[PDB]
């Protein structure tokens, strides 16, 4: 339904396009000469001045030709870094799963998808977005029997009554056992830790 | 015999007793001492703008 | 008046919206007849920081979005003497004497040319064999 | 030609040039735009931290936004913008669409997001964690078990304090320490001078004004003199542009470098 | 034209659509180990 989504090729097109034009519009120009086609200054003066009208035409046409050139040698390096972004982007994200943050999608990468387009390439990522948040009240360790204990992973949470230990992107209590935790030194240097069992 | 365009004001700048006019960089003049009243003026580019 | 210059058959207006057309100095105008206003930078929320207070999510969502990039452009060619001579023995013999200013656009064209198969070629051949569904 | 009938007359039959050439430094503009937009702009609302700042010891006084003065810049942002130093012939310079103020905002908004949702706020909604187990995980994601923050907090925290503190120092009076953008000014402000010098060229002809020739010579030769004239100043504006042109990718290949750390650095760990 | 050419380009494109089928079959069947 909504278009105008493809500006980038749509720009790339537009300006070779023009470009093109431009270079073929400039050949309708004096230079100073007595005329823009060639055909009548031959055949209307005697050379000797021939030379010097086609002289003139010569200087502005080579100008023109040799701007278009530093132009398109312009164009083509900027298009050239963007290939082997695209390149990187099509090694990383899709023969594999991508660690680093935003390269390729907004959220935690899962996959891509690859598509053609008639200049370019099109990808599709899958993200996974969390939801639905909600207030918990935490702890850094948990002190008992003169001990103090850490989650091996996840974080300590209370409902308000009771503890439990849930991972970090998905709510999931459970409870506090002594194969989900691990000890190390006493409760006396640990700023914030709570008494629990 | 200096021709040129703008807009002329009083300046403060203070012309050693020699100078006929000032330039300040890249030679463009920006001061002038009228031949009659001897006095310094101040040269400004009327505005334009796309 | 703006620091941009001076606008003329817009109205300024207290409010602040998303940038539509932009003009500059902090300031755009869109179509609503035409109101200039200031730009804004977004939403405004204050997170309800605490020493003992965490927020753990509890759903999942989905989402799928697109990214494009262009890979090539298309492959052109020039030819000198036709394109300034226009098939004209004097102006070809006029040309002659300026040195080899020709020959180097022809390399510089074709390198860019093969520059372009190069890009595609790439950026699309990642595998070697040919799977099916 | 500045402002002359026949400059104009004469110019008319070399074609299209200065269409090109403006298109040319407005698709530059727009770059720079588009760069300095997609550098900064990386988050969807504006945070703010909270009025009370207890961060387990940690001071952050020296980065954050001072509402005494007028800019809302911090410490190190004003000694930065302190320590840099920098219409006259038919150009002109056009200003920049982000003003100071509101690539500030976007400063403390992406530092108070950093500082109170650690790295949440970079993949949805930004959520609440004390800064302690904040940096307990980040110890955890090096190979470093959380044990050991845990134990040596205090000292940790006055370390990077220290730190802080030694950098200030090291801008305060070492300089020439930001040579890259003082490099790019002078690079600029030369360009356009040197562009501005060349009017009083001669070019082979028999003056570097207009005006003289017009007065002291009738048409025929004056339409050569004109030409020399303007064909000298024509190539010396088409090299202007090609130089504009180079630095310009250049910058954008710098501003896509910076766009990238800052997406990987302070919306994550690397 | 007046000696202006356009040159086709090597691969046409049913080849570059037969390359993102079989990319996307591949990690569609075999995750990431056919990389
Ligand atoms: C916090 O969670 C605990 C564990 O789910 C809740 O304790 C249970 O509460 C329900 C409803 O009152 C009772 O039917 C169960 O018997 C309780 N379990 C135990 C082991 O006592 C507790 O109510 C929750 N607290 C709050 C404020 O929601
Ligand atoms: C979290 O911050 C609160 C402040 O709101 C701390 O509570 C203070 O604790 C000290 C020392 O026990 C008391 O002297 C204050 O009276 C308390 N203030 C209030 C408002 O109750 C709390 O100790 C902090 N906890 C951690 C783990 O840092
Ligand atoms: C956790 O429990 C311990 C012991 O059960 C508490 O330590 C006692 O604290 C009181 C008051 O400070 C002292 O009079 C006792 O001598 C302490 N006993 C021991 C064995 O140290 C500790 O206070 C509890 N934690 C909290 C936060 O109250
Ligand atoms: C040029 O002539 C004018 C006019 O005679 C001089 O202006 C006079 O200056 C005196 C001295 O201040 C005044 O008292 C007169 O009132 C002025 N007259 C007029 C008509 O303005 C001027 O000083 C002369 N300058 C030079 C360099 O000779
Ligand atoms: C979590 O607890 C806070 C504190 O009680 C709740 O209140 C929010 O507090 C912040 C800043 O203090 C405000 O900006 C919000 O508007 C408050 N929310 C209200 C009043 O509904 C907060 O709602 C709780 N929940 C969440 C998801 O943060
Ligand atoms: C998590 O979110 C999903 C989608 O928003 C919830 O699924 C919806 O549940 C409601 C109520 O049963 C249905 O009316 C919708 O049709 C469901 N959506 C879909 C796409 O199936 C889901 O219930 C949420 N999880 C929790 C625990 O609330
Ligand atoms: C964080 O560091 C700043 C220093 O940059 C501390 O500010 C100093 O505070 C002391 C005592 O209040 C004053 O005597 C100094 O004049 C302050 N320095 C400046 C530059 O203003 C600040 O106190 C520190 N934060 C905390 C919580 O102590
Ligand atoms: C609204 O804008 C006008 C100028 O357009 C200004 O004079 C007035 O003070 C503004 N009102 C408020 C409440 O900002």
């Amino acid at each position: 339904s909504t278009a105008s989504a493809l500006g980038k090729l749509q720009n790339v097109v537009n300006q070779n396009a023009q470009a093109l034009n431009t270079l073929v519009k400039q050949l309708s120009s004096n230079f100073g000469a007595i005329s823009s086609v060639l055909n009548d200054i031959l055949s209307r003066l005697d050379p000797p001045e021939a030379e010097v009208q086609i002289d003139r035409l010569i200087t502005g046409r080579l100008q023109s030709l040799q701007t278009y050139v530093t132009q398109q040698l312009i164009r083509a390096a900027e298009i050239r870094a963007s290939a082997n972004l695209a390149a990187t982007k099509m090694s990383e994200c899709v023969l594999g799963q991508s660690k680093r943050v935003d390269f390729c999608g907004k959220g935690y990468h899962l996959m891509s998808f690859p598509q053609s387009a008639p200049h370019g390439v099109v990808f599709l990522h899958v993200t996974y977005v969390p939801a639905q948040e909600k207030n918990f009240t935490t702890a850094p360790a948990i002190c008992h029997d003169g001990k103090a204990h850490f989650p091996r992973e996840g974080v300590f949470v209370s409902n308000g009554t009771h503890w439990f230990v849930t991972q970090r992107n998905f709510y999931e209590p459970q409870i506090i056992t002594t194969d989900n935790t691990f000890v190390s030194g006493n409760c006396d240097v640990v700023i914030g830790i709570v008494n629990n069992t | 015999g200096l021709t040129g365009t703008g807009v002329l004001t009083e300046s403060n700048k203070k012309f050693l007793p020699f100078q006929q006019f000032g330039r300040d960089i890249a030679d463009t003049t920006d001061a002038v001492r009228d031949p009659q009243t001897l006095e310094i003026l101040d040269i400004t580019p009327c505005s334009f703008g796309g | 008046q703006t620091r941009a210059g001076c606008l003329i058959g817009a109205e300024h207006v207290n409010n602040s919206y998303e940038c539509d057309i932009p003009i500059g100095a902090g300031i755009c105008a869109s179509y609503q007849s035409i109101i200039a206003y200031t730009m804004s930078l977004g939403a405004e929320n204050s997170v309800a920081y605490s020493n003992n207070s965490i927020a753990i999510p509890t759903n999942f969502t989905i989402s799928v979005t697109t990214e494009i990039l262009p890979v090539s452009m298309t492959k052109t060619s020039v030819d000198c003497t036709m394109y300034i001579c226009g098939d004209s023995t004097e102006c070809s013999n006029l040309l002659l004497q300026y040195g080899s200013f020709c020959t180097q656009l022809n390399r510089a064209l074709t390198g860019i040319a093969v520059e372009q198969d190069k890009n595609t070629q790439e950026v699309f051949a990642q595998v070697k064999q040919i799977y099916k569904t | 030609c500045g402002d002359s009938t026949e400059c104009s007359n004469l110019l008319l039959q070399y074609g299209s040039f200065c269409t090109q050439l403006n298109r040319a430094l407005t698709g530059i503009a727009v770059e720079q735009d588009k760069n300095t937009q997609e550098v900064f702009a990386q988050v969807k609302q504006i945070y703010k931290t909270p009025p009370i700042k207890d961060f387990g010891g940690f001071n952050f006084s020296q980065i954050l936004p001072d509402p005494s003065k007028p800019s809302k810049r911090s410490f190190i942002e004003d000694l930065l913008f302190n320590k840099v130093t920098l219409k006259f012939n038919g150009l002109t310079v056009l200003p920049p669409l982000l003003t100071d103020e509101m690539i500030a905002q976007y400063t403390s908004a992406l530092l108070a997001g950093t500082i109170t949702s650690g790295w949440t706020f970079g993949a949805g909604a930004a959520l609440q964690i004390p800064f302690a187990m904040q940096m307990a995980y980040r110890f955890n994601g090096i190979g470093v078990t959380q044990n050991v923050l845990y134990e040596n907090q205090k000292l940790i925290a006055n370390q990077f304090n220290s730190a802080i503190g030694k950098i200030q120092d090291s801008l305060s009076s070492t300089a020439s320490a930001l040579g890259k953008l003082q490099n790019v000014v002078n690079q600029n402000a030369q360009a356009l001078n040197t562009l501005v010098k060349q009017l009083s060229s001669n070019f082979g002809a028999i003056s570097s004004v207009l005006n003289d020739i017009l007065s002291r010579l009738d048409p025929p030769e004056a339409e050569v003199q004109i030409d020399r004239l303007i064909t000298g100043r024509l190539q010396s504006l088409q090299t202007y542009v090609t130089q504009q042109l180079i630095r310009a990718a250049e910058i954008r290949a710098s501003a896509n470098l910076a766009a990238t750390k800052m997406s990987e650095c302070v919306l994550g760990q690397s």
